[PDB]
RNA sequence: UCGAUGUCGGCUCGUCGCAUCCUGGGGCUGAAGAAGGUCCCAAGGGUUGGGCUGUUCGCCCAUUAAAGCGGCACGCGAGCU
RNA sequence: CGAAUGCCGGCAUGAGUAACGAUAAAGAGGGUGAGAAUCCCUCUCGCCGUAAGCCCAAGGGUUCCUACGCAAUGGUCGUCAGCGUAGGGUUAGGCGGGACCUAAGGUGAAGCCGAAAGGCGUAGCCGAAGGGCAGCCGGUUAAUAUUCCGGCCCUUCCCGCAGGUGCGAUGGGGGGACGCUCUAGGCUAGGGGGACCGGAGCCAUGGACGAGCCCGGCCAGAAGCGCAGGGUGGGAGGUAGGCAAAUCCGCCUCCCAACAAGCUCUGCGUGGUGGGGAAGCCCGUACGGGUGACAACCCCCCGAAGCCAGGGAGCCAAGAAAAGCCUCUAAGCACAACCUGCGGGAACCCGUACCGCAAACCGACACAGGUGGGCGGGUGCAAGAGCACUCAGGCGCGCGGGAGAACCCUCGCCAAGGAACUCUGCAAGUUGGCCCCGUAACUUCGGGAGAAGGGGUGCUCCCUGGGGUGAUGAGCCCCGGGGAGCCGCAGUGAACAGGCUCUGGCGACUGUUUACCAAAAACACAGCUCUCUGCGAACUCGUAAGAGGAGGUAUAGGGAGCGACGCUUGCCCGGUGCCGGAAGGUCAAGGGGAGGGGUGCAAGCCCCGAACCGAAGCCCCGGUGAACGGCGGCCGUAACUAUAACGGUCCUAAGGUAGCGAAAUUCCUUGUCGGGUAAGUUCCGACCUGCACGAAAAGCGUAACGACCGGAGCGCUGUCUCGGCGAGGGACCCGGUGAAAUUGAACUGGCCGUGAAGAUGCGGCCUACCCGUGGCAGGACGAAAAGACCCCGUGGAGCUUUACUGCAGC
RNA sequence: CGAGCUAGCCCUGGCCAGGGUGAAGCUGGGGUGAGACCCAGUGGAGGCCCGAACCGGUGGGGGAUGCAAACCCCUCGGAUG
RNA sequence: GUGGUUCGUGGAGCCAUGGGGGAAUCUGGGCGGACCACCGCCUAAGGCUAAGUACUCCGGGUGACCGAUAGCGCACCAGUA
RNA sequence: CGCGGGGUGGAGCAGCCUGGUAGCUCGUCGGGCUCAUAACCCGAAGGUCGUCGGUUCAAAUCCGGCCCCCGCAACCA
RNA sequence: CCGAGGGUAGGGCCCGUGACUGGGGCGAAGUCGUAACAAGGUAGCUGUACCGGAAGGUGCGGCUGGA
RNA sequence: GUGGGAGAGGGUGGUGGAAUUCCCGGAGUAGCGGUGAAAUGCGCAGAUACCGGGAGGAACGCCGAUGGCGAAGGCAGCCACCUGGUCCACCCGUGACGCUGAGGCGCGAAAGCGUGGGGAGCAAACCGGAUUAGAUACCCGGGUAGUCCACGCCCUAAACG
């Protein structure tokens, strides 16, 4: 039947986006750590135009 | 009135509709004086505070005039009488001679063509509005104010009305659609007559949908749910509560009074 | 045997014991004959079809030579329901 | 280190075993090649065809196209590929997104709130498949095109000239601008026919050289006409409202229209010119190219759900916003500006390949699953997007070959019987569409109803009445009737297409639910009733500010129970709860200090501390049950027996009424009597002895409804007696690829014993050559899950309350 | 950190072949003192009916190291709310 | 009313305080563990102040420390597939 | 089988738990009123306290054993 | 073609019958109370409505067959 | 026809005092109520008794009579509006148009029912207190449907002269 992953570019940047994470105190920390851990990608790689 | 139906479908037998004869060939509302976008929504910021709402026909707000000392002395002619989805009372639209249009909740009687007005002057006739003092003790009246200049608030439901009782200082005793004798200030307007369309209390919704149309989702009894989400809940084949009847949140609901005790509004009240 | 031995009945498939329901043989009879009672020997084969109940079981219906009791993890779920 | 169902890694076993992902289906010839069932080609065959064909959108991100390539990826093969290497390929003022607008919602100057981090928030911004907005048809590439090119046709800006007008705003008003269902008139798309017109062709096999067969008979199109329809009255005075101003709008008031008559604006014909162009035949492709062609390019008929669109009629639940656009004025300005022509110049950013019901998206996979929108032709079937066959177009599903056992799956048929089958007709059957006859109890008058039960149903000729388009006619097409006759076993001849009734239980009913075991008698539901709430409402969220309620106001809103409707809902306020009691009795802080203590030589300073005044709660006094609840025991008594209308006595706060009752409640129980059967632990009607019904956790009924549950009869049957054949997919055989769980190690037999009491392994005897392949499941206490019941552990979680203790809230 | 599955709600868009049945309201005639009311024809209602898409998931059967961590065939419910 | 201290209301002072009352300028105020008396110690309600102490992203030294199942998760294009 | 409740004049109930004392309503008997019966009035009688044991000086009363009676439990499998 | 009769199916009417139940009648001397007839010891009777072992009671209104 | 008359005849609306019950203010205690007699019951939380104010509902005293009216039911304070029947005088008009009335049709106390309002007094049911052998009754204290209104049903009566 229908599954749980229904990709959607908008929803994805809108939710796990970078400006998205900067906006909140908890998300900014999410960035810190990922930066502090090394992670090549701080946030998901949404795309297209 | 109240239209009836032959049983050509169970439900549309007991079903009963209003009679919109009193509706002056109007229907399409009046831009300008209303309508405004009406933000429908069953909960506040986030959560749902009143339960069981949502869904139900889209609606446009008819921005009515609920404080008439706006036009003291300026007479206006009642133009139409139309339907208002936001209330039980039908409403009348009227053109002042000032050239301004505005709606008023329509009183029983008031016919299209009639002239109506407000102010200390104003003749005591259906439609006219005046400060409570200047109104004849005993006359009935609707659309009362509670405090000078704050707008109408009492007897505005379909065909409801309040009767003046006496005077007493800068105050005048009323008798609200509920039976409470209240002391209102003299300077509160109150347009004379009863609200009209009193057949409203007689409409037999009819089916399940009918309720759904007016935006009210099904209502489930506490008795149906479990202990986790309401007092009356569990365990075997139904049950008799098992304790003093209570609400989802738990306070008694078969008798417990609510008005907050030490309210300042107490002293101006006298009844039930 | 609880780091798992599936548990009532039905079904399918059977096998065995004999403290034998039939038929084979027999003693005694309050066995004239016929049909019975009762015991003793004997399991080689047979031991039906329905109504009701989940039923085992019983109760009935129409028969029958008879319409036996039990065992096999109340035999049988890596065969079924 | 030998074990921890231990960790990591490697390699065994099952095993050449099960599999190879839809039963839509293949065959042959020819090519290429080191090597083809598997690639190219062609010929034949089978599948889809409201798709398994086209077109958009999301998403994917090189998958597109070309050449060169098989180690791996392909469930086999592979010269092939969506794979490897490399080069190419995506063209826009008009299609989509942006320098347009606004919805929910986000944000957020101001303002407010919060230990902090933060929460709220009118104005403004952001936010789109909504509003606004200028492009049609063809041709080109291996690959892009409304993007490139050709024809034709539009839009804004800027700067000129040439005229017009008080021009001018983020400010006023208009408009934009709206539901559902049913619809008209005319059009278009789309589809059918044609003796007419255009074509390469063709007489096949017994007949036909003929109004014969076959193929096609269009497409865009500015101005201007023409045909549809959409919009809108014009004057003129008066004004105090549209938060400044208005000449605009609004509202009085006189004139002229009341019509679309006139302006507009749409679409739809037609339009200069522009473009297309079939079969078949010739070719060489991986494919398209050339002849046909100077192609013809016309007459009817059906016709939309689409366009004219802001069309109309009805109805009730009463149906976004902002801009563009029109107008009105303010400042400013009036040598500006704006309007109409007419030239000339300027027009950015990003998206465009390809997949896109799918091998390119979502499901670890080339996965029988899931995925929004548009087109979807013909014929016949009453109609259709149904169904059967087939257009165009796409397919044969990336293992094959044989075989023709058991058994499985899927399908067909059957003697006689027909429910005996079984928990149950579970399943399978019968029945089916259409037209016409003909239909009961009951009933809330609609229904029950497709009740039931019946006939008709094809083809030929004859005669005949209606429509539509044309003109009052031909044709063309839609509907009717009659009459004769033909042939089959059979005419909705194939596909799509209710088994029917009688009677209980439950809930009224359409609805909803345990996504992945429960679709119900469960929830919901209109409806009733109790109860709270006078508005800064009650109630709910939040520490607040806030917000919902509600831009509502007692015919309204929150909570609760019952659950359409009919007839009804009896008694107890003793306990509990809620409500009402300016009396008391108790009662904390605090008021009060009689009186006592500690130090100082003292004045002082420091503690206790009794009358007494002190709330809410509680006690106490009343009320209320559609509030929490409850609603008896033992003896006696009638002129047959029997039994008790009558009585006594004990205890209640009062002592279950009506109505129902072996029940969805009946233990004893299969109560007992009637009905249904040959036979009836169920079913149905009675009786009442109700272990242990009973009146809003409603009582007893009820037309209608039901994938609910019980009983029963008809009908029909492979359900059964009791099987039998046949079919196809597997299973079996050969070739290619090749898993799995499990597994202390194995040289792994029966009986009777024996043993931790159920032995291949210990004992005695019995049998028994070594190794396989198809089968059956009795056994290995077979596998799978550190048993899910049980108990234990002073283990854990969810729930309850007059358990303890807190806490919020009041 | 999550409502890209799922549950509600808000904003704005789409979708629902084809048939039955025929409520009110109209118009006409009947009827009366005026009515109620009755006939027709008209009209086209409805949590109506039959059944595609579309949404479900009733019974059976197969699948159970599958095509599939819910699937397939038959069969069935709603299908203008 | 509470926090801090060894201090859990304890004979509970001192030091911080939300609440309410509410002074004094040297003969004025605090403290020395309820309180009072002596005897002493200090000078609150404004602020700044090196060095001695902490740590190790980073650089160099040293190891009865590891040696690619060890040692950081990584010796190797890892916070990567 | 198990839990706890109960046997008292003719009927139905008290009486114990803090042992010495059996009380109430009805009924029954005698007498009255009435023509007579009932009602009402006046008086009177009746209880091995379920039984066998002992506990104490003394048992309805306290304690064990049986005989019936009534109500409650008979769960997980 | 029609057609006696036969057969399938659904209705109408009518008669017999049935556990069991509602009332009615009749049956020399059973039980309980006394509603009515005298003012019947509460005037009665009534349509109706609720209630009660039974006559009955009581509610509202009417009547003279009573005061 | 003309012209007059009486009347609680019908409908609608509006309105006046009397009294009852509740409420508040006053002032006042020690009992009130109730019967054949009493009890329930109400009352030092201040009853009853009196004064004042207020709310609300229903019925309308005297006039009222053995009266009037109406087809029957039935109909009563006062005011107006709309309306029917009806008797008299004048003998003017039509000019036999008349009687009755199966059926239909409307009317129809009280009680009852429906949906909504209202609810003071009374009041079935019901609750207590007396009385009785027992009282499910007559008496006493409470008390709900109902009585009241709007629309709609129901159609009965000793609807009786
Ligand atoms: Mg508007
Ligand atoms: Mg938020
Ligand atoms: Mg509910
Ligand atoms: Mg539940
Ligand atoms: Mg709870
Ligand atoms: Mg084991
Ligand atoms: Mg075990
Ligand atoms: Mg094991
Ligand atoms: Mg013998
Ligand atoms: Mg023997
Ligand atoms: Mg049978
Ligand atoms: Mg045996
Ligand atoms: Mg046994
Ligand atoms: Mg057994
Ligand atoms: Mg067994
Ligand atoms: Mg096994
Ligand atoms: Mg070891
Ligand atoms: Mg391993
Ligand atoms: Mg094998
Ligand atoms: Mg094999
Ligand atoms: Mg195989
Ligand atoms: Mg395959
Ligand atoms: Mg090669
Ligand atoms: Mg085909
Ligand atoms: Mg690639
Ligand atoms: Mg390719
Ligand atoms: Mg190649
Ligand atoms: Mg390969
Ligand atoms: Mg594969
Ligand atoms: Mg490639
Ligand atoms: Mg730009
Ligand atoms: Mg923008
Ligand atoms: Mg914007
Ligand atoms: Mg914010
Ligand atoms: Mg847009
Ligand atoms: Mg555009
Ligand atoms: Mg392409
Ligand atoms: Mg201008
Ligand atoms: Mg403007
Ligand atoms: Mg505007
Ligand atoms: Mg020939
Ligand atoms: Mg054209
Ligand atoms: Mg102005
Ligand atoms: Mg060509
Ligand atoms: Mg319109
Ligand atoms: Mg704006
Ligand atoms: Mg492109
Ligand atoms: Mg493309
Ligand atoms: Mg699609
Ligand atoms: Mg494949
Ligand atoms: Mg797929
Ligand atoms: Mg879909
Ligand atoms: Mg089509
Ligand atoms: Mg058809
Ligand atoms: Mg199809
Ligand atoms: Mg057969
Ligand atoms: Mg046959
Ligand atoms: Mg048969
Ligand atoms: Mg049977
Ligand atoms: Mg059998
Ligand atoms: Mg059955
Ligand atoms: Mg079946
Ligand atoms: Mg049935
Ligand atoms: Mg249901
Ligand atoms: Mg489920
Ligand atoms: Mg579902
Ligand atoms: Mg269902
Ligand atoms: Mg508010
Ligand atoms: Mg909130
Ligand atoms: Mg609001
Ligand atoms: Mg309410
Ligand atoms: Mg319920
Ligand atoms: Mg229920
Ligand atoms: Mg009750
Ligand atoms: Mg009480
Ligand atoms: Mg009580
Ligand atoms: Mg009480
Ligand atoms: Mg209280
Ligand atoms: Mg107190
Ligand atoms: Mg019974
Ligand atoms: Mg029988
Ligand atoms: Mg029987
Ligand atoms: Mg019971
Ligand atoms: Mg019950
Ligand atoms: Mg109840
Ligand atoms: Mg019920
Ligand atoms: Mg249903
Ligand atoms: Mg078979
Ligand atoms: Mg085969
Ligand atoms: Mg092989
Ligand atoms: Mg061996
Ligand atoms: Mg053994
Ligand atoms: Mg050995
Ligand atoms: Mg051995
Ligand atoms: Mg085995
Ligand atoms: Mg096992
Ligand atoms: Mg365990
Ligand atoms: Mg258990
Ligand atoms: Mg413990
Ligand atoms: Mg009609
Ligand atoms: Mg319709
Ligand atoms: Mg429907
Ligand atoms: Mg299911
Ligand atoms: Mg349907
Ligand atoms: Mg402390
Ligand atoms: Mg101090
Ligand atoms: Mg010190
Ligand atoms: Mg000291
Ligand atoms: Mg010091
Ligand atoms: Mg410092
Ligand atoms: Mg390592
Ligand atoms: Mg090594
Ligand atoms: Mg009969
Ligand atoms: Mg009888
Ligand atoms: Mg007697
Ligand atoms: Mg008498
Ligand atoms: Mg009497
Ligand atoms: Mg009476
Ligand atoms: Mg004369
Ligand atoms: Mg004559
Ligand atoms: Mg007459
Ligand atoms: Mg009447
Ligand atoms: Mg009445
Ligand atoms: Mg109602
Ligand atoms: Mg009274
Ligand atoms: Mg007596
Ligand atoms: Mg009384
Ligand atoms: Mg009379």
């Amino acid at each position: 039947m229908k599954r749980t992953w229904q990709p959607n570019r908008r929803k994805r940047a809108k939710t796990h986006g970078f400006r998205a994470r900067m906006r909140t105190p908890g998300g900014r920390k999410v960035l810190k750590r990922r930066r502090q851990k090394g992670r090549w990608r701080l946030t998901p790689a949404v795309r297209k135009r | 009135a109240v239209k009836k139906f032959k049983p050509y479908t169970p439900s549309r037998r007991f079903m009963t509709v209003a009679d919109f004869s009193e509706i002056t060939k109007t229907e399409p509302e009046k831009s300008l004086v209303k309508p405004l976008k009406k933000t429908g929504g069953r909960n506040n910021q986030g959560r749902i505070t009143v339960r069981f709402r949502g869904g139900g026909h889209k609606r446009l707000y008819r921005i009515i005039d609920f404080k008439r000392w706006d036009k003291v002395g300026i007479p206006a002619k009642v133009a139409a009488i139309e339907y208002d989805p936001n209330r039980s009372a039908r409403i009348a639209l009227l053109h002042y001679v000032d050239g301004e249009k505005r709606y008023i909740i329509a009183p029983d009687g008031l016919q299209v063509g009639q002239q109506v007005v407000a102010g200390p002057d104003a003749p005591i006739q259906v439609g006219n509005a005046l400060p409570l003092r200047f109104i004849p003790v005993g006359t009935v009246v609707h659309a009362v104010e509670l405090e000078p200049k704050k707008g109408a608030k009492l007897a505005r439901a379909a065909g409801t009305s309040a009767q003046i009782q006496g005077r007493e200082g800068d105050y005048v005793i009323l008798r609200l659609p509920s039976g409470e004798l209240r002391k209102v200030h003299g300077e509160c307007y109150a347009t004379v007559g009863a609200v009209g369309n009193a057949d409203h209390k007689n409409i037999v919704l009819g089916k399940a949908g009918r309720s759904r149309w007016l935006g009210r989702r099904p209502h489930v009894r506490g008795a149906a749910m479990n202990p986790v989400d309401h007092p009356h809940g569990g365990g075997e084949g139904r049950a008799p509560r098992g304790r003093p009847p209570a609400s989802p949140w738990g306070w008694q609901t078969k008798g417990l009074k609510t008005r907050k005790r030490r309210k300042p509004s107490s002293r101006f009240i006298i009844a039930r």
